[PDB]
């Protein structure tokens, strides 16, 4: 009985510490209620956001003030309200308790677990509201921050501290390559010291439990939930979770930022958010505007997604990284939200839908993404190695419009056509299958040398993994110089391409012939 | 205690009550109505509070012939229908009086419409590759098991053929009980879908519900609730598999607008009401399979004038896995099913779980139809005689293949003379890769329309 | 010969209509959204 013994003892050494005082306070009365929103009158001073209380334990939010009347916003169950109520005024601005036991669970937007597991630890409470870093206390990005995609690093790179967009469109890949990317970082957590450990957060919101429930098993099969956590506002929610959840994950990813640690926030969809402001807003009978939209919308944004930056060595040198995620509708870009956050960030990575059709699995498009950081944030030896190969697809492409109907060209051109057809074919890949860095830098030198020149289209894909397969398997050197000095030697170039030669003698797919 | 009626406009009717018993929301009133010839009983429900012991709310039967100064009795209690194993064989309206015999089935127990979507700690993934007879559906988007299934489409393309013929298909292969539900359609349907049920014996095993559109707004947002709430009681003690079937969902948002035009609250854009998108969640959220229970439900949604812009289809696609609509196009071309690959897509097709070779021939022919799309305008102004060899062996594969995707299915009985006809799944596929390899490319035209089997497609060969 | 001085007029004569059906669509949308935007307010106003 020694669990019992335990709970024995918890029991009684509650009960006999309660303990109360009597304290006066004042007090207002619900006049009406209804739609998800109740008006309380009789309280003489209260701040604006605080977080009331009601008598049946459902808890709420004062918006609006006026000369005899207060708005409120009721959160959780709303069909126990009713005339007659009392209200209490308690505490002050709500805020959320922020810890380190977080890591592998699900919590409420509010801050419950949800989840099966037992009750979570507190460590300290940080309020939502609070100032963003200052213009004095920033410095330059750079550090080459990986995300398992060929296509994404080699044509729009991403660093530290920079804010980065993914607008799609609907049924395209955004998730998967978010999941790619959270879960990409399993060797670097495997690492001892926390220079490369990241701790990483995600957010959804407006899904259904399922959804859910299969990227969660997802995350597990894959071995990354030991550095992660998730906060869940599903559909069956009212529009006070769906509306806070991005500022709790924001506040929770903010607090380990601070003390030194390198975070990565991701929000799942903001359209939805954009659409509970716009129905508590019409609710509470304020001026409309363009699109039945609030004026004060846009500032919205720019108070949420703000707040990543990067900070000095004055501070600890932390740093945070933003991946909002928006969905357009019949490949239309002059929408309100869509105008609206695109101008507040930098870097777009398009979605097309037609490219997701047939062929190329990432499907995303050239011509229109673009990275403000660039170069900043590469690593020299796949910059050396990429060999300005935008302009060669770019001429590649235009090129093969013309010469689909072309059989006389000139002998440049045809090497040309030839290199970007191989170029694109190469540059496809499959999904749950993130590549480390060295696997990526052969693969595009390879590809660029013109090595593979001589190979049919149809089978490249195959060959080149058997050869970083074989690469891998009867030759190590070539990855400890690359991860230890993070430059292409030409020695190395020279073995890699005797490799390469010998390889390319004994692969055969369809009536192949190994050539010079 | 009792109150009175102060003002009277449309469907909604306010009251008064004295100091101390305004009742809670979603509370049953009523109110009696006399006349020489139009004498009921108006049930209404209550909506919201306007202070002052004044409560506004909706009715749910027409309210002409009623008069100022009536007493409105109150009975503490919400909405609830009879439930039990006596229900099967029936057919009930939405306050859950049995249409059939008057007396029947007022003495089995009452469960609140009102209820509670599940803990989140519950939920369970659920894949299954469930095979019908119908080409399209095996080859492009299988169905799952236990999962969301859904149409889309506009007026007249004809999703209520293809639901009556997968209730057919699947209803006589099922241990389990299936609830039908019909939120809007004209009352023939109805009463030629009971007819058709009784002249086989699967009538006996299923319950029906409906309410039809010529009733006042109130019904038409209620009768779902009971359905789910009687789905939900076969489900939850019974243990046993359920189908679920609705014949649409965009009638109830629309006298959800309908209704909170009237309440006093602002529009929207496109004059939607607000927080629709909030009360569709909460519904749909009552569809679900836990671990040990499993339900099975086959939606149809119907849009306005063919836009997909339109908010309400898109705040719905959301909650979906597997999908399939309906175009247009392709049934003014002449194609029976007209079923459109390039946009519908399902959740289960990933060759993790499926062989690779149904991977392998969908991407084929998507590629393939993709092109000849893009290929269109070309072909139309300039002519098949411009392009070169490739483009017209993909033209004349594309051909073909948009031909072969045809099939005659048994409710085309009654319009055609033309029988049934079912094919397997390896037959299929089998036939898929041989028609994209490209060794029939030698028959005519008509070879390749309304074609049920290979052996049939041989023997149409030798009839012309 | 004869032949190439066709398809040069033709691509001239062809970007023409381009221009002139962007003229038209972005005048579609802005009455549009005008019209849209003209009765949501109306509506709002007159509760
Ligand atoms: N590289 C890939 N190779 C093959 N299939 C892929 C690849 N990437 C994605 N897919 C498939 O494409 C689909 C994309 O599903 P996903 O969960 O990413 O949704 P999404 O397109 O981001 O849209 P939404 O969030 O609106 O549901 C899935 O069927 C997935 O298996
Ligand atoms: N497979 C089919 N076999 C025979 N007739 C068909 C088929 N598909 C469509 N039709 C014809 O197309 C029309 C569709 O009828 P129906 O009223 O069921 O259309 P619907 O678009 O499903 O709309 P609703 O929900 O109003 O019934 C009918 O005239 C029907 O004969
Ligand atoms: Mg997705
Ligand atoms: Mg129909």
């Amino acid at each position: 009985t020694i669990s019992a013994a335990d709970i024995e003892g918890a029991i009684e050494d509650y009960v006999s510490s309660f303990s109360a005082d009597t304290e006066r306070e004042e007090i207002g009365t619900v006049i009406d209620a209804g739609d998800g929103i109740a008006h309380v009158e009789g309280l003489p001073s209260v701040m604006t956001q605080e977080l009331l209380e009601f008598p049946g334990g459902v808890l709420g939010v004062a918006l609006n003030l006026d000369e005899h009347s207060v708005g409120a916003v009721i959160l959780g169950e709303f069909e126990k309200i009713e005339e007659g109520q009392q209200v209490k005024r308690t505490g002050e601005v709500l805020s959320v308790p922020v810890g380190d036991a977080f890591l592998g669970r699900v919590v409420n937007p509010l801050g419950q677990p949800i989840d099966g597991q037992g009750d979570i630890a507190a460590e300290t409470r940080r309020a939502l509201e609070l100032q963003a870093p200052s213009v004095v206390q920033r410095q330059s990005v750079s550090e080459p921050l990986q995300t398992g995609i060929k296509a994404i690093d080699a044509m729009t790179p991403i660093g530290r501290g920079q804010r980065q967009l993914i607008i799609g469109d609907r049924k395209t890949g955004k998730t998967a390559v978010c999941v790619d990317t959270i879960l990409n970082q399993r060797e670097a957590w495997l690492t001892g010291d926390p220079k490369q450990q990241v701790r990483c957060v995600y957010v959804a919101i407006g899904q259904k439990g399922t959804t859910i429930a299969s990227v969660k098993r997802a995350l597990e099969e894959g071995g990354a939930m030991e550095y992660t956590t998730i906060v869940a506002a599903p559909a069956s929610d009212a529009a006070g979770f769906k509306w806070l959840a991005p500022y709790t994950g924001s506040a929770i990813g903010q607090h380990w930022m601070y003390n030194g640690k390198h975070v990565l926030i991701v929000f799942d969809d903001l359209s939805k958010q954009a659409d509970a402001y716009r129905a508590i807003s019409l609710l509470l009978r304020r001026p409309p505007g363009r699109e039945a939209f609030p004026g004060d919308v846009f500032y919205l944004h720019s108070r949420l997604l703000e707040r990543c930056a990067k900070l000095s060595d004055e501070l600890g040198g932390g740093s945070m990284t933003g991946l909002p995620i928006i969905e357009t509708k019949a490949n239309d870009i002059s929408a309100f939200i869509p105008t609206n956050v695109i101008s507040i960030t930098d870097g777009q990575c398009f979605l097309e839908s037609d490219l997701f059709n047939q062929g190329v699995r990432p499907a995303i498009n050239v011509g229109v993404s673009v990275s403000r950081v660039g170069g900043a944030a590469q690593i020299k030896a796949m910059k050396e190695v990429a060999g300005s190969l935008r302009l060669d697809l770019s001429q590649y492409r235009e090129l093969e419009a013309f010469a689909a109907f072309a059989s006389d060209l000139d002998a440049a051109s045809k090497a040309q056509l030839d290199r970007g057809a191989r170029l694109v074919e190469l540059l496809k890949q499959p999904q749950y299958s993130p590549l480390a860095v060295e696997e990526q830098v052969v693969a595009i030198f390879l590809g660029t040398q013109g090595h593979l020149d001589s190979v049919p289209v149809e089978d490249v894909q195959r060959f080149e993994s058997e050869l970083l397969e074989h690469v891998k398997a009867s030759h190590s050197d070539i990855f400890d110089g690359i991860r230890e000095t993070k430059k292409l030697s030409e020695e190395a170039e020279e073995k890699l391409v005797s490799v390469i030669n010998e390889f390319k003698k004994g692969f055969q797919a369809s009536d192949g012939s190994s050539v010079v | 205690t009792a109150g009175r009626v102060v003002r009277i406009t449309g469907p909604v009717v306010d009251v008064e009550f004295p100091r101390g018993s305004v009742p809670e929301l979603f509370n049953a009133l009523h109110a009696e109505i006399t006349f020489g010839a139009l004498a009921k009983t108006l049930t209404l429900e209550v909506a919201q509070h306007l202070g002052d012991s004044l409560v506004r709310c909706i009715s749910m039967q027409p309210t002409d012939g009623l008069v100022r100064g009536v007493e409105v009795t109150d009975t503490g209690a919400s909405i609830s229908v009879p439930v039990g194993d006596g229900v099967k064989g029936h057919v009930f309206n939405a306050l859950g009086d049995c249409l059939d015999d008057p007396g029947y089935g007022k003495d089995f127990e009452h469960w609140s419409i009102h209820r509670k979507p599940p803990a989140f700690s519950d939920l369970e993934p659920r894949t299954e590759m469930l095979e019908t007879g119908l080409k399209v559906v095996d080859l492009l988007t299988p169905y799952v098991r236990g999962g969301k299934i859904a149409l889309f489409g506009g007026a007249g393309v004809g999703k209520t053929v293809l639901i009556q013929e997968m209730i057919n298909r699947i209803a006589r292969n099922f241990g389990g009980t299936s609830v039908f539900a019909g939120v809007g359609e004209r009352t023939r349907e109805g009463n030629d879908l009971w007819v058709e049920l009784a002249d086989a014996n699967v009538l006996k095993d299923t319950a029906l519900v409906f309410g039809q559109m010529d009733e006042p707004p109130g019904t038409r947002m209620r009768v779902a609730l009971s359905a789910l709430t009687m789905a939900e009681f076969f489900r939850d003690e019974q243990g046993q598999d359920v189908l679920l079937f609705i014949d649409n969902i965009f009638r109830f948002t629309q006298a959800g607008s309908e209704v909170s035009t009237l309440l006093g609250r602002m529009p929207s854009a496109v004059g939607y009401q607000p927080t629709l998108a909030d009360e569709m969640g909460e519904l749909q959220e009552r569809i679900t399979s836990t671990r040990g229970r499993s339900i099975t439900s086959m939606q149809a949604v119907y849009v306005p004038a063919d836009d997909y812009t339109d908010p309400a289809p898109a705040t719905t696609f959301a909650h979906l896995d597997a999908t399939t609509e309906l175009s247009r196009a392709v049934f003014s071309k002449g194609i029976f099913p007209a079923v459109d690959p390039l946009a519908s897509s399902s959740t289960i097709l990933d060759p993790a779980i499926v062989g690779d070779e149904h991977y392998r021939v969908a991407q084929e022919v998507i590629r393939i139809l993709q092109r000849y799309k893009d290929l269109q305008d070309i072909i139309a102004i300039l002519g098949i005689d411009e392009l070169s060899e490739e483009d017209k062996q993909l033209v004349n594969r594309a051909r073909r293949i948009e031909r072969f995707l045809s099939q005659n299915m048994m409710a085309a009985e009654q319009f055609t003379g033309q029988p049934g006809s079912t094919v397997p799944l390896k037959e299929t596929i089998e036939a898929f890769d041989k028609l994209t390899k490209g060794e029939f490319d030698h028959l005519p035209e008509q070879a390749f329309f309304l074609i049920g089997g290979l052996d049939d497609l041989a023997k149409k060969a030798e009839s012309l | 010969a004869s032949r190439r001085r066709a398809m040069k007029s033709a691509t001239d004569n062809a970007d023409d209509l381009i221009k002139a059906l962007t003229l038209a669509a972005n005048r579609e949308r802005q009455a549009q959204i005008t019209q849209e935007i003209s009765e949501i307010v109306g509506g709002a106003n007159a509760l």
